[PDB]
DNA sequence: CCCCCCCCC
DNA sequence: GGGGGGGGG
């Protein structure tokens, strides 16, 4: 409101930067209190804060993330937000927004002198309105306070010509009709920072951590918690990551990327089961994928019927994923020797070799590649089911209600396209 | 934007050392945007000569390697680096973390156009695969498998079917054919009602928190984990407009002083890897440009997917 | 005016695989295709302290103190099996084609200039010495480095695979063709004039390069070491680290790429080294010094700007030595 | 240094010091009275609270152990 | 001025493999080839109290409780058969040659002073002494640690492998050649000449050496030990873990390298230890002390400085120890 | 290109 | 408190 207690506030600023400056110079002779207090204790330093604000640039996506000896324009742009649904971006960052500050590693105290709370607000909202208290508090004279302004609301409007170096990324986007857009990506250093402080809140926070105890303790709490597995580390700035921007001096390096891994990343081996009875009981069936979606089952199984036909909607699917991993199972059996079914052995289960190896038709001209087309071996499949009617619970209350004939029915329907699936393996 | 009139199988690729950071917020497998852009490439280079047009990619991604590593004393995962050259003073120059991946994907092309009559498919199937054994994928080179023992061939099939049970058994052996992967498709339906059931669960919730819910691991109290419907990986779903568009000469710079530039921020969505055989057709997995150039909103999709 | 456009990158031409590393039998390399992969073990080193000391640390009682605390590190050792003396490293080498064609270009008067300046380096002289020198260093095996040192054989066979055959197969002694001398043979020449032909072409030429070393029985190969940053960690990490890609010892493609660069025998500086990779500004990492210094007008970027601009056309080597750059790649051009 | 007491634990490291990698580390010994359940190579310049957490987890195990061990019965 | 270097970089010369060792009996030795590999099997130790106390557990009732409740450990055990007294231990060694060329170097003329020395050197007295001191460490087997304190015998067969084929066999008793005494015999003046031709860069030398110890029938080897970070309770109290690359005991490379470097009778101390490894600052970890200190003039660092950057020629054995330093290879140079 | 101040270890 | 590095002269 008045001007007063803002001149009051930024005096209190300088005076507690010349007293901190003073006791970090520690200096007792030379005559350096009066070259420390001839520029940093009255208006002038606001002039020198002046010769400042030029060289700092408050922006929300920059450029120098891509390799430090690119000189790029780093723009400050609230992207618009997208009529199309289903999709995220720095637009969703609203009153929720930290603008990083690029530039000297000097200039950036005057940062904080437009980052101050005086009247409850941000003084770069105070100075972008014509306020009555605004123009007055810094400067005496009318014409100084107008230049003053200027050069201080410049630090968010962007500097230079557009421009995108050759070290930044530039990628052509077809047209529909006949074009093509350059398309120069910028780092969005606030979404980024933004994105690593609510994992920062997710993995270290108190909340975060008490909970974490709690599923220690194997007790009861208010609130979850989550893990973020599998995330990796991306540091941008290898000496010095100040040199980078000021919110990466935050968080230095650190760019927190998460796991966007197919399911396949982390391909262990391919193993041929010779002395072992059932595939689906014994090899299969210890993978970790089908583990967890047998525990699911078991958890499914035994539960009430309150969300029921969409819950077996999900159990429908859930069922569908396990046939698919046996699929998956006998696609990596695709990877395998060719003739691996016929080496001699006591047990190794023949009964489920017509559809283990696929390849052993190469091998024998009409030993067994007739075998297979004679047959079309898909009850194979039924014997999975077999395997499938151990994932589900021993409770007799599903077998006494129609929830048991909701398991075999949707059980029924996934063996059916499994073993159609199973059938013309000869094309 | 079209339904295609033939699928061409592109077989096992082995890209050498991809690009692993897809985004600036998710790392791993690379972009959809790259696989776009290599099909849109390949029809920039030999799809015009074949009187073919080559649009809408499906991706297997047979087999994934990370060049990763995991620190002592840290759950989190680092970037093997590249010892690039000295500067001209002696000195080591400054290091930019770029991760690589070992990529081994399959890619279903839509093909339309009149020279599907003019060529046999397996001659534009070949021009095709010897074009594309040239070029790179997603910034890593492409191993065009020689002396090993069997080389796979493209096969062209026709989605024109003369009857639906014949299109189904062709749909069928061509999933057969690509059958060690997972189909990556785009989910904006699934994101989008996940984030209106967050908001009935909590209100002002943005789309990057629905987002983060479907990739952490949440563990509730009674401790239980939320399930999830998928895998649910989050993608970069394209780039939105971060400045106006600028003339072709206006910015300083650029890659070509012909095409217009606009700066961008990253897009980024939901996206499932599902087994391909939980699919109508095969179609449904070709991931499309959808430019709509002037709102931004540079996307890629899977359209028409259900 | 004929400014330098601001954007101005190549691909990489001659881009090679991931060495593979595997192991097996002298005389038996003919039956190669079943040989047992070279797999990346773990191993512990209880060293003691043997580096400079800086003259505050050199008093009895703290060295004392200092050995009297166990140094001990964790490597990552690849080693052959104890019945293979011979290390096979195989790798698929792609010449591509359009080797003076930029990926990026601004001004199309510069691209233009420099299209015709490398077609006028193509009409007379070709690539036919670059080439004869990329053959040189597939036909030695300097891609195998450490492994090369000590072998007491090394054989070289490259074979040229136009579809799904081998077309053409090369067979050199590596050891007898020397990592600093280009001579001239007739099966270099013919692979000299296939690699020309890879790069003076639109397509590309696929070779397979296996480098069979007799290095000993159970011996220490030596794959590329991965560059981990430790970034100031608390917890102490394993010193070394190496590479494979399944259960496979393998060389990072850009060691098989500068390895095959080691062509630049016309640096300013005298030759007691011999050939250095090609690199703008002469970089070389062993050394920790860079020749072709831009002091001199011998760097890559001045002989380019006064090749293409000034029309200032070099000597046949410096020229050599900016297409060599060309098809090695890089990323160029002022703001 | 000196040893962290958590309830009847005793976080008590080794005297000798040994320097793994090139960092110097200690080895830190967990016992529960007389019995020892995690001996485990540790950094000197861990905190106490780095060195709580690295044991936390065997802590807490045994904790969830003790109470499926000596739970009281139940009747219905 | 010549200052050094900052990276000096040396390979290492005389590079060893991982001796395996397997089981078998005396005077069937001869036919070894299929000797079963000693198996580092697992069993379990009651450790009582039997350590210093700390002056505040000498009360009787907390060392009697203590003592009442003790602890259970697992440890890697590696034994012979209870059929099988002789332990052999097998591994090659590669004498490469060019000990005086370093890897890196960061200044040109520091290389050319350094390489004009080690060849002064070489002109004046060869590597004569240091290859009949390595043919001595080869010859006693001091590669076997603890398994060379109680034999009854030793014997150590030494072939020169040439194109995959023995060249040369040498068979000695390891127990009449001593581990402190370097004496004079014909065979080992031929091994001598052997290694001096492969360090001089005349030849290429691999030797298969074979060492068969008398220890007694399921008597416990001793092969190298890892570190264990974690003991844990998952893992059961996992107190030692022995070294095994398949199935197979061994010993770790630079254990052999040490054992063989062990040709230092130079330092300044007496020599009634007798020789010990040669390293910077002559450190050994049994004894816990630096002979070579930096403070009295005869270390490698402060000799190196003075024959190189100063030409001051040390005596004969000194700088055979400082070519037994470049011959062993480092990370020398200052930062 | 050299010197001084700021920031990081 | 010391040493590196950015920024100004």
């Amino acid at each position: 409101p008045t001007w007063q207690e803002l001149r009051q506030f930024i005096e209190s600023f300088i005076q507690e930067r010349l007293q901190g400056k003073l006791d970090k110079l520690q200096p007792d002779e030379d005559d350096k209190r009066q070259t420390l207090l001839a520029t940093h204790r009255r208006e002038a330093w606001l002039a020198d804060a002046a010769r400042r604000v030029g060289q700092l640039q408050l922006v929300t996506h920059t450029l120098k993330p891509i390799h430090p000896d690119a000189r790029g324009s780093n723009l400050h742009s609230l992207p618009q937000a997208p009529g199309q649904p289903g999709l995220a971006g720095s637009h969703e960052l609203g009153d929720r927004l930290v603008s990083d500050v690029v530039g000297n590693a000097a200039a950036l105290d005057v940062f904080k002198f437009l980052s101050l709370q005086y009247q409850g607000k941000n003084l770069l909202n105070w100075l972008t309105e014509d306020s009555a208290e605004a123009l007055q508090a810094l400067s005496d004279n009318a014409e100084q306070a107008r230049e003053w302004r200027q050069a201080f609301i410049g630090i968010t409007t962007v500097k230079g010509a557009p421009a995108s170096h050759s070290l930044a990324k530039q990628l052509y986007f077809p047209l529909p009709g006949s074009g093509y857009h350059l398309l120069a990506p910028l780092f969005p250093t606030s979404l980024v920072h933004h994105v690593h402080a609510l994992l920062r809140e997710a993995r270290f926070g108190d909340a975060a951590k008490a909970a974490r105890e709690a599923r220690s303790r194997q007790e009861s709490w208010p609130h979850g918690f989550s893990e973020y597995p599998n995330l990796a580390i991306q540091k941008f700035g290898g000496t010095k990551p100040q040199n980078i921007s000021q919110l990466n001096n935050e968080r230095r390096g650190e760019n927190w990327l998460l796991p966007s891994l197919p399911p396949n990343w982390q391909r262990q081996n391919v193993n041929a089961p010779m002395r072992h009875s059932s595939v689906f009981e014994h090899d299969f069936g210890r993978t970790p994928e089908v583990s967890r979606l047998t525990r699911t089952l078991q958890r499914f199984l035994a539960k009430t019927v309150h969300n029921n036909l969409a819950i077996r909607q999900r159990r429908a699917q859930l069922v569908a994923q396990i046939c698919d991993e046996a699929l998956q199972y006998a696609a990596r059996l695709r990877e395998l020797e060719p003739g691996w079914s016929a080496t001699p052995g006591c047990q190794l289960h023949d009964a489920e070799q017509l559809w283990l190896d696929p390849l052993r038709a190469q091998t024998d001209e009409t030993f067994l590649q007739r075998r297979l087309r004679g047959d079309w071996p898909a009850e194979v499949g039924n014997r999975f089911a077999n395997w499938l009617n151990r994932a589900v619970s021993s409770d007799s209350q599903i077998l006494g209600s129609p929830e048991a004939a909701q398991w075999s029915q949707e059980l029924s329907k996934e063996l059916t396209m499994f073993k159609e699936i199973l059938e013309d393996e000869r094309d | 934007v079209t339904d295609p009139e033939a699928l061409l199988l592109l077989p096992r690729l082995s890209i050498q050392n991809a690009n692993a950071i897809s985004s600036p917020l998710t790392w791993g497998f690379p972009s959809p945007g790259a696989f776009t852009g290599f099909v849109h490439a390949l029809q920039r280079r030999v799809g015009i000569s074949l009187d073919i047009e080559l649009d809408g990619v499906g991706i297997v991604c047979h087999r994934f390697e990370a060049q990763i590593s995991q620190p002592a004393g840290k759950r989190t995962k680092v970037f093997n680096l590249t010892r690039n050259p000295l500067n001209r003073d002696g000195s080591t120059a400054a290091i930019v973390e770029e991760g690589r991946a070992h990529l081994e994907v399959s890619l279903l092309l839509g093909v339309h156009g009149d020279g599907l009559d003019d060529h046999p498919a397996q001659e534009i199937a070949r021009q095709v695969q010897e074009q594309a054994g040239a070029m790179r994928l997603a910034g890593g080179s492409i191993l065009p498998w020689c002396n090993e023992r069997f080389p796979a061939p493209n096969a062209e099939l026709l989605m024109l079917g003369g009857s639906d049970e014949q299109r189904r058994k062709n749909q069928r052996r061509l999933t057969r054919r690509l059958l060690p992967g997972f189909a990556l498709v785009s989910r904006e339906a699934l994101l989008q009602q996940h984030l209106e059931t967050l908001r009935t669960t909590l209100p002002e919730a943005t789309t990057l928190d629905a987002l983060l819910d479907l990739c952490r691991i949440n563990f509730e109290p009674p401790w239980q984990v939320r399930d999830k419907p998928g895998w649910l990986v989050p993608i970069p779903a394209g780039y939105n407009a971060l400045s106006p568009l600028y003339l072709p000469g206006e910015v300083r710079n650029a890659r070509d002083r012909e095409t217009p530039l606009r700066f961008v921020e990253n897009l980024f969505g939901l996206g499932e890897w599902l087994s391909p055989h939980r699919v109508a057709a095969l179609s449904d997995l070709l991931w499309y440009h959808h430019a709509e150039p002037d709102k931004g909103l540079y996307r890629w999709s899977t359209p028409r997917f259900v | 005016i004929l400014s330098t456009a601001s954007v101005l990158a190549f691909e990489r031409k001659l881009d090679p695989s991931d060495a593979l590393m595997s192991a097996g039998a002298w005389a038996q390399r003919d039956a190669s295709q079943e040989w047992p992969a070279v797999t990346v073990r773990e191993k512990s080193v209880r060293g003691t302290i043997s580096n400079r000391l800086k003259t505050k640390d050199r008093d009895p009682a703290k060295l004392d103190a200092s050995i009297q605390s166990p140094n001990l590190q964790t490597v990552d050792v690849a080693n052959l099996p104890s019945d293979a003396d011979t290390l096979k490293v195989r790798f698929t080498l792609r010449v591509l084609g359009g080797a003076g064609t930029p990926s990026a270009c601004n001004d199309a008067a510069y691209r233009d200039k420099l299209l015709q300046t490398v077609a006028t380096y193509v009409n007379d002289q070709g690539f036919a010495e670059l080439a004869r020198r990329y053959a040189h260093n597939l036909a030695n095996a300097r891609f195998l480095w450490r492994n090369r040192v000590g072998a007491e054989a090394v054989e070289v066979r490259i074979n040229h695979i136009r579809q799904g055959e081998v077309a053409r197969a090369w067979r050199f002694d590596a050891l007898a063709i020397g990592l600093r001398d280009f001579k001239a043979d007739a099966e270099l020449d013919a692979l000299a004039e296939l690699i020309a032909s890879g790069l003076s072409g639109s397509g590309h030429v696929l070779l397979e390069v296996v480098a069979f070393a007799r290095i000993g029985d159970g011996q220490e190969v030596f794959p590329s070491q991965e560059l981990i940053l430790d970034k100031g960690d608390k917890k102490g990490q394993k010193s070394k680290t190496l590479y494979s890609v399944r259960d496979a010892a393998a060389i990072h493609s850009q060691k098989i790429g500068n390895a095959l660069r080691t062509i630049d025998t016309w640096y300013p500086d005298e030759d007691g080294l011999g050939p250095i990779a090609v690199e703008p500004y002469g970089s070389v990492t062993s050394q920790g010094k860079a020749y072709r210094q831009p002091k001199q007008k011998l760097d890559f970027y001045t002989l380019l700007d006064n090749w293409v601009l000034r029309d200032e056309a070099p000597a046949v080597e410096q020229q050599h030595y900016v297409i060599a750059n060309l098809i090695r790649g890089g990323v160029f051009g002022e703001a | 240094m000196n040893a962290i007491h958590i309830g009847p634990f005793s976080i008590t490291p080794a005297a000798r010091g040994l320097h793994y990698g090139g960092l110097p580390h200690h080895q830190w010994t967990l016992y529960y009275g007389p019995r020892e359940m995690a001996i485990k190579t540790l950094p000197d310049s861990y905190t106490s609270s780095e060195v709580r957490d690295e044991f936390s987890d065997i802590i807490a195990e045994f904790v969830i152990d003790a109470r499926h061990r000596y739970a009281p019965d139940v009747l219905e």
